[PDB]
């Protein structure tokens, strides 16, 4: 029911800034104030702020009430973080989160109200001096299962999402993580075990999507001639 | 501040607890809230007003307010797909709130073996005037692995890029390595092999150019 | 736009004495289960925090200001069976209409 829907994954030059966005559905908006938080990678969470939606008022932390500024929609019911000045130490996952009330696990208890109930899924904004690489997208071609994947290759920056036959085949299907290789530039594999026996009789696609690029992929993968 | 352990472990059916510390006054004077993230994934509610679960989260997990200690802490039972994350939160007056995290381990889960596949160079990435060896490492337990490139029987170094183990969300781990060449590299060797090693034990795949 | 609300109840400021002691509008006190109270924020364990009746009507609108929000309550509680004493929050944006004290 409840969903808060982010925008998708950036890459911003130091000194630029972002403004990041959240769209709310399955409650009023306007009864409960939206918040962001922030994760630095291998960093723990970190609340950067609210947003009362029925007004303008808006709240932040000491380290953000600086650079960071926070706003509310309510003909689109979306929220919106803008984040000035932007600096290498702001490369981080951030989610916007709303509380929500809920009736009690027991008769006693009554209507509690719950901080940071539910979350959006997340956006990675990357800050760095380099520009974006869209990723080269390559077929494995399948030489009593087969595995058949597609190579997502050098790309800036993350992240990169892989599908298999537009989301419908997802048994046997496994995306790894990327290699951050030498030049600063990623990597990334997805392979999906199969039967050989179904290789001249279901087509296989690959869907590669990244986000920072624009760019969306799709792949057929097929075995070579023989 | 809130101050939590970096890293807590436990093993499989334990009960394992998760300190919560405040800095600057009573745990006794905010309630304190607890949030489940497993990874690559955003977090989840477990507990809120100090010890309720919210609607569909497990008894396993229980919330506990120690005013002797000055912490917090949340008691996860059974443990297990409970890999993850874990933060405490509580407020800071009307309108500011502070996040605490601590990674939970889980340790002596059974081990497991890698699955190995290994491609060639695409056709089309021939045509782009490189070659790129896929060598790919799966489903193994615990998450530490060691690869090894060798073109004919010769090792070698150069021109490999490898990960570092990570979970899927199969509890096992999964890795990838690259041997990243030229066409005429590829072209003028009779085999390239990646080898693979995790218990005691190696896994040897080979491609040709043919 | 600010939206406002409109609540056919009262608003309650409650602290900690399951029981809760709870004041509306000056102020009159007393002691509440915490079963029929709901919570119009975050709850707070040290301070008060503001509550509302398990019994409670509510309807809101958009308007440039509260000056403009109270023209259509006032119609809307015209046209439906509402009556009493009337107060504004510009915190909450809430308008509040009850008929206690009684
Ligand atoms: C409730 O709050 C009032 C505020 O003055 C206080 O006098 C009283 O002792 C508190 N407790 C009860 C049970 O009324």
């Amino acid at each position: 029911e409840v969903q808060l829907v982010q925008s998708g994954a950036e890459v911003k030059k130091p000194g630029a800034s972002m403004k990041i966005s959240c769209k709310a559905s399955g409650y009023t908006f306007t009864d409960y104030s939206l918040h962001w938080v922030r994760q630095t990678p291998g960093k723990g969470l970190e609340w950067m702020g609210r947003v009362d939606p029925e007004d303008g008022e808006s709240h932040y932390a000491q380290k953000f009430q600086d650079r960071v500024t926070i706003t509310a929609d309510t003909s689109t019911d979306t929220a919106y973080m803008e984040v000035r000045s932007l600096r290498s130490e702001d490369t981080a996952m951030y989610y916007c989160a709303t509380d929500h009330r809920e009736d009690g696990p027991t008769y006693f208890s009554g209507v509690q109200w719950v901080p940071f109930r539910f979350w959006g899924q997340g956006v990675l904004v990357t800050v760095s001096s380099a520009s974006t690489k869209g990723p080269s997208v390559f077929p494995l071609a399948p030489s009593g299962t087969a595995a058949l994947g597609c190579l997502v290759k050098d790309y800036f920056p993350e992240p990169v999402t892989v599908s298999w036959n537009s989301g419908a085949l997802t048994s046997g299907v496994h995306t790894f993580p990327a290699v951050l290789q030498s030049s600063g530039l990623y990597s990334l594999s997805s392979v999906v075990t199969v039967p050989s026996s179904s290789l001249g009789t279901q087509t296989y696609i690959c869907n590669v999507n990244h986000k920072p690029s624009n760019t969306k992929v799709d792949k057929r993968v097929e075995p070579k001639s023989c | 501040v809130f101050t939590q352990p970096h890293s807590v472990s436990g093993s499989p059916g334990q009960t394992v607890t998760i300190s919560c510390t405040r800095s600057s006054g009573s745990i006794d004077s905010e309630y304190v809230q607890w949030y489940q993230q497993r990874p690559g994934s955003a977090p989840t509610t477990l507990i809120y007003k100090d010890n309720q679960r919210p609607s569909g989260v497990p008894d396993r997990f229980s919330g506990s307010i120690d005013s002797s200690s000055n912490s917090a802490s949340l008691a996860i039972s059974g443990l297990k797909e409970d890999e993850a994350d874990y933060y405490c939160q509580s407020p800071d007056g009307r309108y500011n709130r502070v996040f605490g995290g601590t990674r939970l381990t889980v340790l002596g889960q059974p081990k497991a073996a890698p699955s190995v596949t290994l491609f060639p160079p695409s056709s089309e990435e021939l045509q782009a005037n490189k070659a790129t060896l896929v060598c790919l490492i799966s489903d193994f337990y615990p998450g530490a692995v060691t690869v090894a490139w060798k073109a004919d029987s010769s090792p070698v170094k150069a021109g490999v890029e490898t990960t570092t183990p990570s979970k899927q969300s199969n509890n096992k781990y999964a890795a990838s390595s690259y041997l990243s060449l030229t066409p005429e590299q590829w072209k003028s060797h009779r085999s390239y092999s990646c080898q693979v090693t995790h218990e005691g034990s190696t896994v040897e795949k080979t491609v040709a150019p043919t | 736009m600010t939206t406002f609300k409109l609540a056919a109840c009262v608003t309650l400021e409650c602290r900690q004495v399951e029981i809760k002691n709870c004041s509306f509008n000056q102020k009159v006190y007393a002691l509440f289960y915490r079963l029929d109270i709901v919570p119009l924020e975050e709850e707070r364990k040290g301070n008060s925090s503001k509550y509302r009746l398990i019994n409670c009507q509510t309807t809101t609108t958009e308007a440039v200001d509260a000056a403009t929000a109270a023209k259509v309550f006032k119609q809307y509680a015209n046209d439906n069976g509402i009556d009493g004493e009337w107060t504004y929050d510009d915190a909450t944006k809430t308008f509040t209409v009850t008929e206690g004290l009684e």
